[PDB]
RNA sequence: CCGUUAGUUGCCAGCGGUUCGGCCGGGCACUCUAACGGGACUGCCCGCGAAAGCGGGAGGAAGGAGGGGACGACGUCUGGUCAGCAUGGCCCUUACGGCCUGGGCGACACACGUGCUACAAUGCCCACUACAAAGCGAUGCCACCCGGCAACGGGGAGCUAAUCGCAAAAAGGUGGGCCCAGUUCGGAUUGGGGUCUGCAACCCGACCCCAUGAAGCCGGAAUCGCUAGUAAUCGCGGAUCAGCCAUGCCGC
């Protein structure tokens, strides 16, 4: 877990800012915007901003769900 | 008359991501290809004239 | 031949066997047809338990498929929607995972006509 | 059949080669 | 509302090619490029003495560019001056420079389009534009030609709704694809907003 | 035809018989064009001929052909206030074309698993007096007729 | 000693050259029923034989290649009769009737403002 | 021995150019080498001739290049100046190589 | 349809070398190819006819205006044309105008539109076999061998572009697997592997491979396309293009 890609890549435009700041820890939402990512190791556990389209909803990533193309952790429509 | 979007030419692609196509004539950055950078139209009107080269008329 | 799910093979080779069985067929009959080691062209009718024995045994560790594929389908499924993650998001309702577009065209998992 | 992708028709149509078509 | 173009008409027929010249893959286009930024400032600056047409040449690094026009006078300048700041100027467009090349014409009878410029900047000065065309074709053939066929569209120099008019004499057959004929059209300054004209002077053809 | 016949094309004879009605009846048996398979099965049938049957292909094509081949049949007329269902000699050219393509047809229907093996099937029992093809052809026939006191409408 | 005999149509080019010989055919290549796989396409390129009778006394050597099988067979076709043309140039009664006459014109002619087919436009549906 | 490419749009730019080369340097190289054409090359495309919304306006032209490779055998000095200083046309370009 | 010019493509119609791939030389006529003019003017024989011209026949590359292209005359429709460009006027402005961070125009209980693929054995599955075509490729098409279940990843050669990079054209051919079930069909959707343009590809991508494999066994009242190389069917490329939902358009 969640290695798998390494270093947790994050197309480096999330990668950097996940990196060496997860040193004081956290302090959550990030509001995030390339989302082309494949999260990955580190980013097991925290909140940044998806931009939803014209919303910064704060989502918070969990172990075994980390690693993946980012955009599709965060919705974009609303039918029914 | 779009003008405040005569940027397409600063090009700071800053990430590739964002320079993009455009018609010389029409602006039109719709279909504009290359070798003639062109508006299917401001294109093919002005070449209707023809004082764009060679270029001649489909037939078959 | 019984293995697994039971997936006897008819008069058809050892492909045209495992393809028979849950998530086999194309794909899946080439590799089990090569394991077991055996003439696709046979038509399934005689699989000596002798031989049958190797590729069935080997069969369950590496393979599954059979009781089993629904785990790494029903767990690795399982965790994308316990997270805010997106694979797993198209199937968050009814509509198509893979694609698609919905609004319109998308029955294969909402259902029938309404 | 062109959907088929895996095997013939698929590959005919993807246009690719590869598990199914030697790049030549 | 369609009917082809009065040149595409022409091609490789009667007229051809103003600039004429080659070039091929990555690179044509620029060429051409450069040269409407050409002909624009060109007929921009000189529409002054009513030119007519810009032939811009390339058989090499130059940029020939022969221009026409039926007015030499304010065309080369008083002794040369005029030629001067234009072939100069030029420069500043992509360098390259070229003789300033002057063509004047032999009779704007013959000029269907200089005569639309014509009639057209009439209408602007404010006046009877029917009576515009039905004289303007009328001599525009007359001093020799196979026949004028003019027209004139949108808002009818007047009329809060606008309108066509139109009217000719001899022949255009500007159908039978070969027909060498020669065709213009005008803007339409009027605060009417664009009023377009057009008129299309047979140059025989047998 | 605006005024003109159109013309009824000729076909240049078979390719294994140069006979123009093995032509016409393999351009029946095909499909996408493929007039390979479609002389293909044309022929493996026509092996049923030989051997299922001792008999030769070339009678037992033609006897099959008497039989489906048409000929009374009606079509009705919108004439006096009314379209009345009057028969008429049903023309040679038609009769052949589509008894033809008829029995090209109910041989498609025939069992079997095996393309040759309808041609077959259907083409024999044909040519004997016994099937899908020219029972219906019968059947088109005497039906149309019925409508008799109407056939002096001519068509 | 030799007749020469061109037939070619739609893409496909079948140079055909006949000399004094036997009943060969070098399909530029192999031979005829050879390179006509199980095609009754191999009598094509032999009518123009049969006009005038004997298919065993000339050497058939072939330069045919192009569009593809059958286009390019036939025009072997036409073109032996050619051949046919040269050696026996007093040959009417013969080969024009089961004879020849140009290519063909009738190639699959073009697409335009759309219906791909020349003529398939797209069907209409249910108002 | 030289090889030479005259790529050209008019068809009668490549022809004046050629016909200059092969005829007057036919009083110095080995007479020329017949300006072998080439299978002039064609470019199309097509585009919707009512402005906007019409699937069906259009129509094409094209672009291409037509081909013309004159050659001269013997580099018989004097070829030189029958042709590289006694050209005529203006629509195409003189490629010289060997 | 024919001769005219010419031959780095193509001939050998006649060899010699043959490394026998047309590899080398050689021959320009034949196939090739740009280019040139000639070729049914109902002109001639037979019908009909005051006439135009249709009808019969030979001649042949072919008429019956050769099959295919472009050409759409006068107006209709106040049709379409806000953001194609142009434009008269109108409104507008710390903003109805500028840039940036995300969403979104690809939201769905539903209806209709145009196409995809499908129920298969005159087919699917696999292996081996036999041939265009009009286009396309420089910082680009991409040679063979190395990494290759696969997408692809590398070395890496070519051209400089009728000789070099794209290309494996498929249905056709021969045997082989299957013998008619929801099947090897079908490949949804959710079963897996990877290739890749791009940062980033949740939303909002193309692809290979892993597991899963749904509906359907030609579809109501009804509604469509198409006079012959055409209908059908099978393929190749093309501009938009670092990836692309292109099953759409174009040309062959």
């Amino acid at each position: 877990p969640r290695s798998l890609k390494k270093g947790v890549f994050v197309d480096d435009h999330l990668l950097e800012k996940v990196l060496e700041l997860n040193a004081k820890g956290e302090k959550r939402l990030i509001k995030t915007w390339s989302r082309r990512s494949t999260i990955v190791p580190e980013m097991v556990g925290h909140t940044i901003a998806v931009y939803n389209g014209k919303q910064h909803v704060p989502v918070y990533i969990t172990e075994n769900m980390v690693g993946h193309k980012l955009g599709e952790f965060a919705p974009t429509r609303t039918y029914r | 008359a779009r003008k405040a979007l005569i940027e397409k030419a600063k090009r700071t692609p800053k990430f590739k991501v964002r320079a993009y196509t455009r018609c010389v004539r029409c602006g039109r950055a719709r279909s504009v290809y290359r070798f003639f950078g062109l508006c299917r139209i401001c294109l093919r009107e002005l070449a209707h004239k023809g004082q764009l080269p060679g270029v001649r008329k489909a037939s078959w | 031949a019984r293995i697994a799910g039971v997936e006897i093979p008819r008069n058809k080779r050892v492909d045209v066997a495992l393809t028979y069985i849950y998530g086999i067929g194309k794909a899946r009959a080439k590799e089990a047809l090569e394991k077991t080691g055996i003439n696709p062209a046979t038509r399934v009718k005689d699989l000596t338990e002798a031989e049958v024995v190797r590729l069935r045994e080997y069969v369950e560790n590496t393979w599954k498929l059979e009781g089993e594929l629904r785990a790494e389908v029903a767990a690795n499924i399982k965790r994308l929607m316990d997270i805010g993650c997106y694979r797993g998001l198209r199937h968050r309702r009814g509509l198509p995972v893979r694609g698609q577009r919905t609004r319109t065209n998308a029955r294969t998992r909402k259902g029938p006509r309404k | 059949g062109k959907g088929d992708r895996r095997t013939r028709r698929g590959k005919i149509w993807r246009g690719t080669y590869g598990k199914y078509r030697p790049r030549k | 509302g369609n009917k082809i173009h009065p040149i595409g008409f022409r091609l490789g027929i009667t007229r051809d090619w103003e600039s004429r010249w080659y070039a091929g893959k990555k690179q044509y286009r620029h060429l051409l490029l450069e040269d409407q930024r050409i002909r624009g400032l060109l007929e921009k600056e000189l529409y002054s003495a009513g030119l007519a047409r810009v032939d811009i040449e390339r058989a090499a690094d130059n940029v020939a560019v022969t221009v026409h026009v039926a007015k030499p006078g304010v065309v080369i300048g008083r002794g040369g001056e005029r030629i001067r700041v234009l072939r100069e100027e030029l420069a500043k467009l992509t360098g390259k420079n070229v003789a300033l090349n002057v063509q004047e014409v032999q009779n704007p009878n013959l000029s269907a389009p200089l005569v639309a410029q014509r009639v057209a900047e009439q209408i602007e000065r404010r006046f009877a534009v029917r009576r515009a065309i039905k004289q303007a074709v009328q001599r525009v053939m007359e001093s020799g030609a196979k026949g004028a066929k003019v027209i004139v569209s949108g808002r009818i120099g007047g009329a809060e709704q606008a309108r066509t008019e139109w009217a000719a004499q001899g022949r255009v057959p500007l159908h039978t694809l070969r027909a060498n004929i020669d065709y213009g059209f005008a803007l339409a300054r009027t605060t009417y907003g664009v009023l377009g004209v057009k008129a299309y002077i047979f140059l025989g053809e047998v | 035809a605006r005024r003109r016949r159109a013309e009824v094309r000729q076909l240049q004879p078979d390719l294994v018989y140069g006979d123009v009605l093995v032509t016409a009846f393999i351009n029946k048996i095909m499909r996408d064009g493929k007039k390979n398979l479609a002389a293909r099965i044309f022929y493996d049938a026509c092996k049923i001929i030989q051997e299922k049957t001792g008999q030769e292909p070339l009678k037992v094509f033609k006897q099959a052909v008497e039989n489906v081949k048409p000929r009374m049949e009606v079509r009705s007329r919108r004439v006096g206030g009314a379209n009345y269902q009057v028969p008429m000699e049903v023309s040679p050219r038609r009769q052949q074309s589509l008894a033809l393509r008829w029995l090209v047809q109910a041989a498609n229907q025939r069992p079997e698993r095996r393309a040759a093996v309808r041609i077959a099937h259907e083409l024999m029992d044909a040519a004997e007096g016994k099937g899908g093809a020219v029972k219906k052809k019968e059947d088109v026939e005497r039906m149309a007729e019925a409508n008799r006191a109407y056939a002096h409408y001519r068509w | 000693e030799q007749y020469y005999g061109t037939g070619r149509r739609k893409e496909a080019v079948a140079r055909v050259f006949l000399r004094p010989g036997n009943g060969k055919v070098t399909v530029n290549g192999q031979d005829f029923n050879e390179y006509f796989q199980g095609l009754v396409r191999a009598v094509a390129a032999l009518e123009p034989l049969r006009a005038v009778d004997a298919l065993g006394h000339f050497d058939a050597y072939i330069t045919v290649r192009g569009g593809g099988k059958s286009g390019q067979i036939d025009a072997i076709k036409l073109g032996i009769a050619r051949a046919l043309v040269q050696y026996n140039p007093d040959y009417r009664a013969k080969l024009k009737p089961l004879g020849f006459l140009t290519r063909d014109a009738r190639v699959v002619e073009r697409k335009k403002y759309g219906k791909h087919k020349a003529r398939r436009a797209p069907q209409y549906s249910k108002r | 021995k030289i090889r030479i490419k005259l790529r050209g749009f008019d068809h009668k730019t490549l022809d004046a150019s050629a016909q200059k080369i092969v005829e007057a340097a036919r009083r110095s190289g080995a007479q020329v080498s017949g300006p072998i054409p080439l299978p002039t090359r064609v470019r199309r495309f097509t585009v919707i001739r009512g402005p906007f919304k019409h699937k069906d306006s259009r129509e094409h032209f094209e672009l291409r290049t037509h081909n013309r490779l004159v050659d001269i055998i013997n580099p018989n000095r004097k070829t030189i100046e029958q042709l590289m200083t006694l050209d005529l046309p203006t629509g195409v370009e003189i490629e010289i190589k060997t």
